[PDB]
């Protein structure tokens, strides 16, 4: 194995990267990307002070990256810490539940897409997807599911300020803003109906599912 | 009526009435053909599609509970019942054999 | 030993990462400002770890005004590719706000221009119906395959290049107006009809009409008219994106 | 998933707006209606007079049935949001 | 695995159709670097036991040789991260 | 009593009435297909299928009671129990057997 | 009551109005049945169907009042006061038939 | 809607070719076909029930149910043949 | 909608030519045209079947057999040979 | 007429003046060309090669020169775009494949 | 639209060639093909368009090498970037000509 002192280089090096790992290989992305498309929705673009939203994104990823956590530790954390397993093993063998979590939500497409794009050879089985092939395929996978999500989120602000605007131009009033009626009963809508239990809810099923 | 019921050219009030319709006209075809066979006089076909969790990714698999009335006397096969189970299961996207019972107008399973 | 020559893989590894978050910065979904900017830098950051090995590395040193005219090269493609995709979002946008200002919704722009009052929320509508159309279509997926592919066709050194070809792209302006009136032909002329009608109305007693009884009809049929037309845009959307793509095919060669 | 799902729910999105909007408009359709009609048989002929009970008609509307309504909207938000997990792609 | 061994087969039929990275330089280098500071504590070790043969000399220009080996280690992680913050600054 | 009884209602019906709707033409159907057997003159059947709640580590399954009135003197067969069960169980998404509970004319429990 | 009672349905319908007439219903059809017993004259139900929530040490779980008339000198059964039990329990989502009572016209509680 | 109404045109082409076979007097084909998935695991094999009513007497011969698995699995995209189910008038499974 | 009703049409007009066909009386043709996974192992492809009513003792060539199989696989994009099934009015597998 | 429409309509335009200029020829009496026109995927490399199938009625006993084979394979190939001349199937009015 | 003026083009363009064809002493009616390369949504690649002319002689009126050549010629030039070794000549028999 390493010496120490190359050991607790290696240690000090890797914890650099821990943003890198919070944003392309874990589940934050797709937990923002909606969180910023509802604020763009609701008409309000500061409302929750980000900070807010940020500490409730962090909250879910780790609620939602618990079991993925728990695997890491149990088969690589521990050894490692128990002098069983060499610096250089535990990282390899941690690698693994993150890998097929980066795979149970990576779409096909993608990986069609990058095992292509780096001329390699046949992928028969998922087992042959090497880290450089499914790492983009996640973070593409993981931008349009958010986007997707955030673009069917988006359709009921957007129906209430249609009828909003029909209703004040049946009258006449047609130098009414209709974004000014239109913010407050979008705000009551987003209370009326768990705006954030159901939100919650389906992000985290849309992780489980 | 099956497909007919849906043919009625009538607004389907939600995408849950679409199902209903759907659910209720698979079920009278497969009646249908049931009644067709020769020992069977008249069927009925009862399908309980199932329903997701909310964060289990455990799941589980639809149902389908088969009466049939048979001619005077006319007792079903062991290979009937074999049949009739295999239609039954292959209608129905996902459906584990299983998860098909198949009983006669007395109340005796002819499944198991 | 204990080379690691680096500026070997400097060169080799910039000028691709150059072309890739060009292309990053203005592509459409990949551009949108709601994806932190650290993500869009790791995506360009890992395409080209996966791709720029496979190319021949170049020599030409960073401290040069070939380097210079390498980037503008590179900015060049990047920002060419992603336009010509956004192209086919600015025709539905436009075929929906002109469907949308055909409804009466917003009629303070006849009277003042540019007035700071303007709610093209029809526009939005179908311009969010054909983001998730193009993400249905795996359409972001093919423009990063012909990112990478262009360089068959174009490679990373600085080679020499055309004009009318330009135009092309300028003149793909068009398009955005030309197609915007096939999907917005069939209902607009609808309610052309029934504005016609409303004239007929106007053609008997005099006022009485107009401003009163027509706006809220127009409205109401726009919405049930166009509503029915939903599902004729997503042909008309496969159309936009195999035009955009073909052309940007031709051209860019 | 499907494209045909994707023109499905928008398809039914604005039905629903259609719903939500049929009747306001209509309410001041007819009302303006009514007056028109009634100016023409009277001969008077004066733009601002229509306007005044058309806002008196549509706001009656909403305390008519504006709970209708509102039920209806934050069912179809509701529904959609639960179904969100499920047409991803 | 017998799956990993077909999938073994399936890349030596490829290479007969057909007829190392920055991160693998970086762990040779990190490999290198640690197999250098073992052998010249694994020296050491071995004089301060006694056994015959080992000179201090050989020890201290060895434990000299480790320790700049570990200093230029130290520096290439420095300027690699300093970098990298570089880059993850750019403008996207 | 009948699937096409509720399929009307106007429109205006908040989707609980869509619900409970399907709910009672799914008790009308079982309760027709029950009487159907032989031995059965009149079959009722009630359904309690549970609102999904988050409230609970795992979600909670449905229950079903049955009554059944005999023909004069036709008490129902053991197998003929257990027909009836399966069918009702089956036509009930998650309907565990043993949450159906079968009672005659005389509130004797045949379950 | 009951089914019937949700017929005409004024457009002006809030979800609680709607909850509170289907527990009317489901009281008035079980009620019904009970009186189908041979037994029972007329049969009254009251369903408490209250709030969930989550902290174990406050759960108040779905309660039923029962009252039933019987015929001169009918007497219920030990059994047939089971079979009312599973009866009212299973027509409540998640109803503990510990919490059915069952009394007569008398006052005597039949269950306990 | 759009997707129901292809299926249940499909299982009627269908059963009307099964028909044309000399043997058999009518037809009767049912199509489960599941719901796609486009990830990278998620994937289930549709599958369909055919019962045929044969004129009388006239036994469908083993190329004949042959014939019959073939054109039904063809017919569906990605039909595993082994998941056609064939059966007669009298619950005899040809398969 | 578009694409199925271009479906209809060309299992249509290749029934119609191999009617056209000396021997044969009447053609149905059934066209399976899917989407396919990539890595997934051995996948699938898109696939027909075809059944011919032949004229009264109008047994069909091998090499009828094999004009038929070319025309049906030209006229389906990417459609394996091996993947057309024809069939007799009998049940005989001709293929 | 939408753009798979207006495609459509070409496919079907240039089949018909295929047969149109089979028949004009001597021995044959009517043609018949089915085009398959491929399409391209962002999961495959090369495009699959369009296919053409070509049924022809001849004259009572007119059987066409191996020569006439080889002309009618040229003129289907080179009517659609990247047609490669060994996808092209020539079958005549009983059956017989002339390619 | 411009898919729709593409075809019209094309076919024109076919018209007038058969028609000058014809119009040559030996050639009786003529018919021409045109097949224009497309476009791809990726990757670069040319495809020489290419042009199959079928000719029907006046009874018996063979035509010359020289004639085979002025027909290559005229046809090449006529499609903008024509190969001439693209463009196929035939008879009313089938007889390759070119």
């Amino acid at each position: 194995s390493w010496s120490l002192s190359v050991q607790t280089l290696v240690f000090i090096t890797s914890l650099t990267f821990l943003p890198a790992i919070l944003l392309m290989m874990t589940s934050f992305t797709r937990i923002i990307i909606v969180f910023g498309l509802l604020r763009n929705a609701l008409g309000t673009p500061s409302a929750p002070p980000n900070q807010v939203l940020l500490g409730l994104a962090l909250f879910l990823t780790f609620f939602i990256m618990s079991p993925v956590i728990d695997k890491i530790y149990v088969d690589a954390y521990q050894p490692f810490s128990e002098q069983k397993i060499s610096m250089q093993e535990a990282l390899d063998k941690g690698a693994q539940p993150l890998r097929a979590f980066m795979l149970r939500q990576t779409r096909e497409a993608d990986l069609a897409l990058f095992a292509r794009l780096a001329n390699s050879g046949p992928l028969q089985g998922p087992e042959a997807v090497p880290m450089r092939i499914l790492l983009p395929a996640y973070v593409t996978s993981e931008l349009k599911t958010a986007f997707q999500i955030g673009f069917t989120i988006f359709i009921p602000f957007l129906i209430i300020d249609l009828v909003i605007a029909s209703v004040l131009m049946a009258l006449g009033m047609m130098m009414v803003p209709p974004a000014t009626i239109a913010l407050p009963f979008k705000l009551m809508l987003f209370v009326l109906v768990d705006g954030w239990q159901l939100l919650m809810g389906s992000l985290a099923q849309s992780f489980y599912s | 009526v099956g497909f007919e019921l849906l043919d009625q050219e009538k607004f389907g009030i939600s995408q849950f009435s679409e199902q209903v319709n759907y659910q209720r006209a698979l079920e009278g075809e497969l009646a249908r053909t049931i009644e067709t066979l020769g020992p069977v006089k008249s069927a009925r076909v009862h399908l309980a599609m199932p329903k997701p969790s909310l964060f289990v990714r455990e799941q589980k698999s639809p149902s389908a509970s088969v009466t049939v009335t048979l001619e005077p006397g006319r007792a079903l096969d062991e290979g009937q019942i074999s049949a009739v189970v295999h239609l039954v299961s292959s209608a129905v996207a996902g459906l584990p054999p299983g998860n098909v019972t198949l009983v006669d107008q007395s109340g005796h399973l002819l499944t198991q | 030993v204990t080379s690691e020559q680096w500026l070997y893989w400097l060169h080799l590894y910039f000028w691709p990462l150059l072309r890739v978050l060009a292309l990053i910065s203005t592509a459409p979904i990949l551009s949108e400002r709601a994806i932190p900017k650290r993500v869009k830098l790791g995506l360009g950051i890992m395409i080209t770890l996966v791709i720029a090995p496979s190319l021949p590395a170049n020599d030409t040193p960073l401290f040069s005004i070939a380097a210079l005219w390498l980037a503008m090269q590179q900015i060049l493609i990047g920002i060419a590719l992603g336009f010509t995709m956004q192209f086919a979002f600015a025709a539905v946008r436009t075929a929906g706000e002109f469907i949308g200002l055909q409804m009466g919704l917003s009629f303070a722009t006849f009277v003042d221009p540019g007035s700071h009052l303007n709610m093209p929320v029809l526009a939005r509508i179908m311009d969010m119906l054909a983001m998730l159309l193009f993400l249905t279509f795996n359409g972001h997926l093919w423009l990063i395959s012909l990112l990478v592919d262009t360089f068959h066709t174009l490679p990373i050194g600085s080679n020499p290049v055309n004009s009318n070809a330009f135009m092309a792209l300028a003149r793909a302006g068009g398009l955005i107006f030309l197609n915007g009136l096939m999907l917005a032909l069939p209902v607009i002329t609808l309610l052309l009809t029934l504005n016609l009608a409303l004239g007929l109305l106007n053609r008997m007693a005099p006022q009485l009409s107009i401003f009163v009884i027509g706006f809220p009809l127009t409205l109401t049929v726009g919405i049930m008219l166009m509503a029915a037309l939903m599902p004729l845009i997503a042909p008309f959307c496969e159309h936009l994106f195999s035009e955009i793509f073909n052309l940007l095919a031709d051209i860019v060669s | 998933m499907t494209p045909e799902s994707v023109m499905m729910m928008g398809t039914e999105a604005m039905k629903v707006a259609l719903a939500l909007a049929a009747p306001l408009l209509l309410v001041a359709l007819i009302t303006g209606l009514i007056i028109s009609i009634l100016q023409a048989a009277t001969q008077i002929n004066e733009m601002t007079l229509s306007f005044i009970p058309k806002i008196v008609a549509v706001f009656i509307a909403i305390i008519v049935a504006g709970p209708w309504m509102l039920n209806l909207l934050l069912d179809y938000v509701r529904t959609l949001f639960s179904n969100l997990p499920y047409i991803i792609g | 695995a017998i799956q990993g061994i077909e999938g073994v087969i399936s890349q030596l039929q490829a290479t007969a159709m057909a007829a190392v990275s920055f991160a693998g330089q970086l762990h040779a280098a990190l490999d290198r670097i640690s197999d250098r500071q073992a052998a010249a504590r694994v020296q050491a070790e071995k004089f301060t036991l006694g056994e015959p043969g080992i000179a201090l000399n050989d020890v201290m220009a060895d434990m000299q040789k480790a320790s700049v080996s570990m200093q230029m280690g130290i520096q290439v992680r420095n300027k690699l991260v300093a970098a990298y913050q570089e880059v993850m600054s750019m403008q996207v």
